[PDB]
């Protein structure tokens, strides 16, 4: 329900 | 006002990969919010059945990219992004699956990228569960449509 920041290199 | 519709064909094969616990991570072509404007793309995950808490979800993120106009544009990026998985039934019977988010200029995902695609994306880990796809005609002719509308 709420957006987040994620790194495509898995961390 | 940038609008891009991402057509993901051969979708059944991607679902089969997910069912066999093979990672599915795909990226849209790059698209501009305008000319001049920002370059962005979408990243879509089919989370594996063995994933921690988001197993069997579609994840959908937006990434900034290095674009032709970056030197002439203000940074960080600010604006509003609407992400929609389109319901491909007829108009009277249709309900898209949609979220709308404000960009956060404080985040590294919205700073000017230094490599072709900014590794930090911003979006929804649990955008849409795979089982929700079966409730309306989201897949038509083996194709999912993912629409991205960007305001400023």
């Amino acid at each position: 329900s709420s957006p987040t920041e994620m790194d495509e290199n898995e961390s | 006002n940038g609008i891009y519709i991402w057509k993901i064909g051969n979708f059944g094969m991607h679902l089969k990969c997910q069912e066999e616990e093979k990672p599915v991570v795909i990226h849209s072509p790059g698209f501009y919010t305008g000319k001049p404007g920002y370059k962005l793309c979408m990243r879509l995950h089919l989370q594996l059945p063995t994933a921690q808490r988001c197993a069997n979800y579609i994840s959908l993120f937006v990434h900034t990219m290095q674009g032709e106009y970056d030197s002439h544009l203000p940074w960080p990026f600010q604006g509003t992004i609407r992400l929609t998985i389109l319901d491909q039934s007829e108009a009277p019977v249709r309900q898209n699956h949609e979220e709308i988010m404000d960009a956060k200029p404080e985040l590294l995902a919205f700073q000017r990228p230094t490599i072709p695609r900014n590794p930090k994306g911003f979006g929804y880990v649990t955008f849409m569960h795979l089982e929700a796809l079966r409730q309306r005609t989201f897949i038509k002719d083996d194709t999912l449509l993912v629409r991205c509308e960007v305001s400023t």
